[PDB]
């Protein structure tokens, strides 16, 4: 059951744009709401705005009068004299909620005349049309507008609406929140050549009485809500799908074929989406608008996408084509449980973040295989252990603080910070893993269907939300459609999983009773670290045996630790046979490296991953190398890899080596075993025999059989070992001799793979191949040995770093005239001289990337040498360059520049709260309050960036560095 | 508590079969007042009326095990009770030798070996209480006499 | 750009009971069953009520289920729409189990005693395998109930033929084929409850082959047997802990006593002395209190102590222990753990088995039977090959033999005319053999709707 918060019910919206000027950066319209009130004396209505400036409101053609007042424009006052940042975290909460409409308020608030009481208190209509106009939007539309000559569909200028979750009061006045669903009629008046792009479907396209404009009319019969519409007006490329008709592509001008390339795939995903669950694609258009600076990678909307042109690659790019591919997949599975099915609050946001990422990990399943399906489970795992254990933990679904460990408050989207919101819906759709591990895949795709059957049936009423509010999923609902359809409740998985906030942690150890043949397994869990919480349900542990794996559960209450289970027999080392795997399949086993009294082979502690767990687990050398040969499963693989760099033995090499000579394993654990047999290499210097490790591995795998030193000319069509070719010589160039120093066999095998290259014949190109390259001879740079701090000039360079140097040289100077696909080897090569800058090679000079930054270059060249500019100020201590990206952040044109110049420095800081800084004034602890407070008012992102900054530099309390 | 229900198989003669198939798929309470159902304190006879006409029963034990099987979706069933009963309407009488299903005819003595025999076990103990109940008892082996 | 996760060398290649059944609760999985109930085992009499509206003597109308089986039954459906709509669990309470809703068809079996048999409230699916055609086929013939699957590896003893749709019961129990009859048109369902009677129809029935066994029935007073008998007694007493009122959680021992009457008390005290202690003075005098310290379990875990499966087979066991002692090595042969083992090892390639022999369900030559077998001249000489190929032209041997002119195959033709290598190939081929002919036998009596005569 849904009950408003507002008191009135908006039935329909019409968004009618005027005159958008991309000279003055301006647009002119109006927005005609229609809402029905639910209670009598209704007086004020409180609408969202934010930039708009109101010209006039008139409520059933009656002018009424309104007041605006933005509480989140300066979050505290000027001359408060606090300093610490729980008293902003709480200001900027209250404010954030006295704006919200989520619940009654607003912030234009509207009063009712007086003649129309007697229409209000018996229940009728009310039609509100407000003019209003954006002047010169900060963040609220972006302007696009490129500093060619020439008409502005001539020099390519568009427009197009970015943020994130409730950001539509940024370009006109709505209710912006995701339970106020309504049908719209969008009418768009645009130049002549332009195309606007928005939600529904264009229902005609007439002309203007001179014919220099047109008029574009939209309109939405499925009820969505006001934070689901977008646009974007620009002179677009059109492309209708060849394969489905509904679809159509836009992308900016003399990008068409890239976009034939690029979106050719999109079908499969349409297929795919449309089979696992049962319903049809809701919308009857589908829209993917490729645009530049975009916000965010990938934004979906209802029935319409917003994707950056930099997913645009041609035939010939590999390493691209997989991430264009799963952005394009995320953003379909966002329309069908995102922008379809709404949220209810702001809990019962992890339902609708976890459908969408568990139906785009079967997607990824599917697609590139249960393999990669495992690996990207693990990795994400992974990220969630690493950030709850380093800072409190991620609550899905709170109850209205309940999570007071952490610096920001969780009861509104636009106070979270970005790492917690990229970590909640990580957290979201791997806790949907484990509702489809209690209840199995059928019965969840049954579960997801119900949820999209009830919602289309709500969909096609005219009702207004008798029936609307069944698009609204929330908490209760989908559990109670899960014991609908399965008649197990998942309450303690709810429990321990969701309303408590915590990873466990596992420390497990063995030892085999040869008297009775049973293996005693000794768990212990630190449930004290602050990240941590007990687990007290069932666990499974797989051993593999000589005669065979065999699973066990284990029954870990509070009070246990020794955990008996029993062994089988031994009789596979009495005759030769081969030992049965996880899989049906058997296999010859070396077994002299095996003990003689015991039987097993390897144990794993919960295989599956069907807990938030980090194991630590002690097993014996061997058993590591042979749960590395011989497993059937990448992540045990992964996991025997990261435990093989504390055992440096040769047979750990000899396991290491053969996993790198093997295809038929997994690429992803090859790639792994590279860097794994570099660490192992440095760490048994004066006993390596040979030569340097994976060299001759690499002659013998990628060059010719006549000439060693020469390497084969490219062919890059087997995808594996082109990944496992540009990795190897990355993970090489960790080789490091008894001085400490590289040796100068691997570098000059990196500097012969360089100059023999030759691309001239393979389908493919060979940008990230030679990026890597950069990547290898940028690895190899140890610190130099400057006497008397000499300043370190071209005659007294080192000998290797010269040859460096050059390569480096003369790659950037060629791709100043010959670009790669997306400058990666200027940004390898930026991150190469960083790197000769970071030892005492190249001299200490910031003006290089300075001049990189600039808005002329392109992003990822830019956000490279940001990166490069803010290693500098925290190893150099500058002030005037901590001032430049204070000052790059408050006025660069991109705002996911910002962002990230925000990101970056919240990583590499300059200083921390422990660190006794020059840089530590009571000039910048004014600056960044000022960030906080104004500044950065007009983003929702930059903000909660500037709190990451002020907390990651002075902490949660007073500054102590103030005057 | 649950008492699991007890099923059992109606066969009428196919003129009152017809007549009370067709008062079954009308759906009224019309046919409540007409079939009605009289079991003897035999527990093998009874009365079947139909429309108030008198039909002779007997309940006999069918040489197969039914179960009633009820589903939601078709695809998975549910097993609801045994049938092992049949009151058709027109000791060794009150068992059926045929099965109801047409390849399951004379299945008693054909697709069936008469394991069922070891009654005998209830002579066996009345002859054990009446040597019980006696003084001298004396047995022998006997040949044709 | 492709798969690129070599899952050929990693990875080289389920049923729902309702919750009085995954629960075992005490109607529908009995504690204990004497023997007149154990010969009377699938097949319980019409009992006489001594309370209710039936148990007092007379005329008793019944009641046509419709309108009652359109609430119940639309009732799934509503609950179906008001969630969604999707298949959906719906057997959460005894009350759901009746005959009263839901579209139910009948299965008859056609063996006396079956190696396994389902109680009431366990689950089953039906499965209709299909072998498409050589080459080119239309696709499955389309069936009323069940899903349809393409088996190239047949399920059972004998191979499907090219283009044939068999349907079978598939659960965790057996495998056995079934085959859909229509009703006889006399034939109608009386329910009786203590209430009344109720009639439905009946449109389907199903003919159950004979059953391939999944599960081992164990043999009696043996290892599993015995510790199913303590694992069934101890969750008995667990779900009397959770029942009790009290707290402290007190139960009886003549409950016990009550369910399991065959039991000597001291094992039932051995149950009871971990997790519970004996309160004979004071407060709790003369109950079983439970330990403070004893955590008892939860519900997932009392279900995974027990399975029903298990508990299918312990009956199984203990009716054909009934039947053999009544009866008095042939018969011990047709036990079902004996043929349960016979035709597990069969299925792992162990052993193979005689399919025509004495375990014979049917007791003529249709039908398998599940029991281990091990998987393992002077004169003629000088016929100087002319003449011996003129007296097997007298014998009237075909031309081909005489044509080989093979003097040592001629010699050895007229030797066997005047009369009329490995134990590997030849004895499985011919196993395999017999079993396909004795499964299509099998399948041709099942659907014949030939009338056979009184």
């Amino acid at each position: 059951g849904f009950e408003s918060p507002r008191p009135y019910k908006l039935t329909h919206q019409v968004v009618c744009i005027n005159n958008i000027n991309f000279q003055r950066k301006s647009v002119v319209g109006f927005v005609e709401l229609t809402i029905f009130p639910t209670v009598a004396n209704l007086n004020r209505i409180k609408l969202n705005s934010k930039q708009c400036r109101i010209y006039r409101v008139r409520i059933n053609d009656l002018e009424a009068a309104f007041i605006y007042n933005d509480p989140t424009l300066e979050v505290c006052h000027s001359e408060s004299k606090q300093r610490n940042l729980n008293y902003f975290s709480n200001a900027y909460a209250a404010a954030v909620s006295a704006v919200d409409p989520d619940a009654g308020n607003g912030e234009l608030c509207i009063k009712v005349p007086s003649e129309l009481w007697k229409h209000v208190d018996e229940l009728k209509v009310l039609k509100i049309h407000i003019n209003f106009s954006l002047d010169q939007p900060k963040g609220g539309l972006h302007f696009v507008v490129p500093s060619v000559e020439g008409s502005m569909a001539e020099r390519g200028a568009h427009v197009f609406s970015c943020g994130y979750q409730n950001s539509t009061r940024f370009w006109f006045p709505c209710v912006d929140s995701y339970s106020e669903l309504c049908t719209w009629k969008l009418e768009f008046t645009v130049d002549a050549a332009m195309v606007a792009v928005s939600n529904g479907d264009l229902v005609e396209t007439v002309y203007t009485h001179d014919m220099r404009k047109k008029t574009f009319h939209y309109m939405l019969t499925i009820p969505t809500a006001a934070s689901n519409i977008s646009l974007a007006i620009g002179p677009f490329e059109i492309l209708v799908d060849p394969y489905m008709h509904e679809v159509t592509h836009f992308c900016l001008p003399q990008l068409l074929p890239l976009l034939k390339h690029t979106t050719s795939y999109l079908h499969e995903v349409f297929e795919f989406y449309e089979e696992i669950l049962t319903c049809r694609y809701p919308y009857s258009c589908f829209k993917t608008v490729f645009i530049d600076e975009a916000y965010v990678e990938v934004a979906a909307y209802a029935s319409m996408s917003i994707f950056s042109t930099n997913l645009l690659h041609s035939a010939m790019i590999i390493d691209e084509t997989p991430l264009t591919r799963r952005c394009l997949a995320q953003s379909l599975a966002q329309q069908f449980f995102g922008c379809f099915i709404s949220r209810m609050s702001w809990s019962d946001e992890w339902v609708l973040k976890g459908i969408s990422g568990y139906i785009y990990g079967l997607w990824m399943k599917k697609t590139f295989g249960v393999n990669e399906y495992r690996h990207w489970i693990k990795e994400e795992l992974d990220k969630i252990v690493a950030y709850e254990l380093k800072t409190g933990g991620v609550l899905l679904h709170p109850i209205f603080n309940p999570a007071s460990h952490l610096h920001f408050s969780i009861k509104h989207p636009h106070t979270l910070s970005w790492e917690y919101y990229s970590m909640f819906q990580c957290k979201a759709h791997l806790v949907m893993r484990l509702i489809e591990n209690r209840i199995s895949m059928e019965f969840m795709l049954q579960v997801f269907n119900k949820l999209l059957s009830l919602a289309s049936t709500a969909s096609s009423q005219k009702f207004q939300s008798h029936m609307w509010s069944q698009m609204l999923v929330s908490t209760s609902g989908f559990l109670k459609s899960i014991s609908n359809v399965s008649g197990k409740d998942i309450q303690p998985l709810i429990k321990q999983w969701v309303d408590q906030s915590g990873v466990v942690k596992f420390y497990g150890s063995f030892a085999f009773n040869r008297k009775r043949n049973v293996l005693e397994l000794e768990i212990k869990q630190d449930y004290t670290s602050p990240g941590t919480q007990k687990y007290v349900g069932p666990l499974k542990v797989t051993v593999q045996e000589l005669d065979g794996s065999f699973n066990h559960t284990l029954q870990i209450e509070e009070n246990s630790l020794k955990h008996d289970i029993p062994c089988h027999s031994k009789s596979r080392r009495n005759k030769k046979k081969k030992i049965p795997l996880m899989n049906g399949e058997e296999v010859d086993m070396d077994l002299s490296a095996m003990d003689a009294d015991s039987p097993l082979l390897w144990i794993r502690i919960d295989p599956d991953m069907s807990v938030l767990r980090k194991v630590e687990f002690e097993q014996a050398d061997f058993m590591w190398q042979y749960q590395l040969r011989y497993e059937r499963d990448v992540v045990a693989q992964q996991e025997s890899i990261l435990a093989l760099e504390k055992f440096p033995t040769p047979a750990s090499r000899l396991a290491l080596t053969d996993i790198l000579e093997q295809e038929q394993c997994f690429y992803r654990v090859r790639m792994s075993a590279c860097f794994c047999l570099a660490k192992i290499a440095n760490s048994m210097v004066s006993t390596w025999t040979g030569p340097p490790a994976m060299k001759s591995l690499f002659t013998r795998m990628f060059c010719c059989k006549s000439c060693p030193n020469i390497v084969k000319t490219n062919n890059f069509m087997s995808f594996q070992s082109y990944f496992l070719q540009k990795t190897m010589p990355v993970a090489m160039a960790l080789l490091r001799d008894v001085h400490n120093l590289c040796p100068k066999e691997v570098l000059t095998f990196i500097l012969d793979l360089i100059k023999y290259n030759d691309n001239r014949k393979n389908k493919f190109s060979d940008n990230y191949y030679r990026a890597e390259m950069i990547d290898a001879l940028a690895n190899s740079v140890t610190p130099a040995v400057s006497v008397n701090n000499e300043v370190r000039t071209l005659d007294n360079l080192n000998p290797d770093v010269r040859l460096i140097l050059e390569e480096i040289t003369r790659f950037l100077n060629m791709e100043k005239l010959l670009p790669s696909y997306r400058h990666t080897i200027t940004v390898s090569c930026l991150r190469a001289i960083r790197v000769l800058q970071k030892n005492g090679h190249v001299p200490s000079d910031p003006a290089l990337f300075k001049s990189y930054a600039e808005y002329g270059h392109f992003v990822d060249i830019r956000i490279a040498a940001l990166e490069a500019v803010v290693d500098y100020t925290k190893v150099d201590r500058s002030y005037e360059e901590l001032q430049w990206l204070l000052n790059m952040i408050q006025n660069d044109p991109v705002p996911y520049v910002r962002h990230k110049i925000l990101n970056m420095l919240t990583k590499n800081p300059p200083f921390t709260k422990n660190m006794e800084s020059p840089l530590c004034n009571e000039a910048l602890v004014d600056q960044l309050w000022k960030l906080m407070n104004s500044g950065t008012s007009h983003d929702w992102r930059l903000r909660c960036g500037a709190v990451d900054l002020y907390f990651t530099l002075f902490g949660l309390s007073r500054p102590s560095c103030l005057p | 508590p649950h008492e699991l229900e007890s099923q059992f198989i109606l066969r009428l003669p196919p003129e009152y079969a017809s007549t009370v198939r067709r008062a079954v798929q009308s759906g009224h309470v019309n046919l409540k007042d007409r079939l009605t159902i009289e079991l003897h304190p035999d527990g093998r006879h009874g009365i079947v009326r139909v429309d108030r006409v008198p039909l002779a029963s007997k309940l006999v034990d069918l040489p197969c095990v039914m179960e009633s099987l009820k589903t939601i979706d078709k695809k998975t069933f549910y097993k609801t009770a045994d049938i092992c009963q049949m009151l058709v309407s027109t000791e060794k009488k009150f068992i059926w030798n045929h099965g109801i299903t047409l390849p399951l005819k004379n299945v008693r003595k054909r697709r069936f070996r008469k394991t069922a025999k070891k009654d005998v076990e209830k002579e066996v103990k009345r002859l054990l209480s009446t040597d019980a109940e006696a003084v001298s008892t004396r047995w022998e082996i006997i040949a044709e006499d | 750009p492709w798969n690129l996760s070599n899952d050929e060398y990693y990875y080289p290649k389920i049923i729902q009971h309702s919750i009085p059944a995954v629960e075992l609760r005490q109607p529908f999985f009995p504690t204990h069953m004497g023997p007149i109930k154990l010969r009377q085992f699938h097949r319980p009499p019409l009992k006489k009520y001594s309370f209710g509206a039936l148990s007092q003597p007379g005329p008793h109308s019944v009641q046509p289920l419709l309108k009652h089986i359109k609430k119940k039954a639309k009732m799934r459906e509503q609950e179906r729409q008001a969630s969604g709509g999707g298949e959906m669990f719906f057997m959460r309470t005894p009350q759901d189990l009746t005959g009263k809703d839901g579209d139910l068809i009948l299965a008859e079996y056609s063996e006396e005693n079956g190696p396994l048999m389902m109680q009431v409230g366990m689950a089953t699916k039906i499965k209709n395998y299909y072998k498409r055609k050589p080459g080119k086929d239309p696709g499955a013939p389309d069936c009323k109930y069940g899903e349809t699957v393409y088996c190239h590896t047949s399920p059972f003893l004998g191979s499907l033929h090219p283009g044939q749709l068999l349907q079978a019961f598939e659960n965790n129990l057996f495998r056995a084929p079934i085959y859909l009859h229509k009703m006889p048109e006399t034939d109608f369902l009386i329910i009786r409850t203590r209430q009344g009677y109720y009639i439905r129809e009946l449109v389907d029935i199903f003919v159950v082959g004979q059953q391939c066994p999944l599960f081992e029935v164990p043999g009696p007073n043996s290892k599993r047997a015995n510790t199913h008998i303590r694992d069934f007694l101890q969750v008995f007493i667990y779900r009397l802990f959770w029942k009790s009122k009290d707290r402290p959680r007190r139960i009886r021992m003549e409950d016990i006593k009550k369910a399991f009457p065959s039991h000597s008390e001291s094992s039932i005290r051995k149950r009871l002395k971990l997790c519970a202690d004996f309160k004979r003075t004071g407060m709790d005098s003369n109950w079983w209190v439970l330990k403070s310290d004893f955590r008892l379990p939860t519900e997932e875990e009392i279900r995974a102590m027990v399975s029903p499966e298990q508990c299918c087979a312990y009956y199984s066991m203990i009716a054909a222990e009934q039947r053999l002692k009544d009866a008095g090595d042939d018969e011990v042969r047709t036990a079902p753990w004996n043929t349960t083992r016979a035709f597990i090892a069969a299925m792992k390639g162990k052993c193979l088995l005689e399919v025509t022999g004495v375990a014979d369900p049917t007791g003529c030559g249709e039908g398998f039977s599940y029991v281990k077998i091990p998987n393992k001249d002077a004169d003629l000489r000088r016929l100087s090959l002319k003449n011996a190929k003129q007296l097997l032209r007298k014998f009237g041997v075909p031309e081909e033999e005489i044509k080989k002119l093979s003097r040592w195959e001629v010699i050895d033709v007229v030797r066997t005319m005047s009369t009329e290598r490995f134990s590997v190939a030849e004895h499985q081929e011919r196993y395999k053999e017999e079993c396909q002919r004795i499964f299509d036998l099998q399948n041709k009596v099942l659907s014949s709707t030939e009338v056979l005569s009184t």
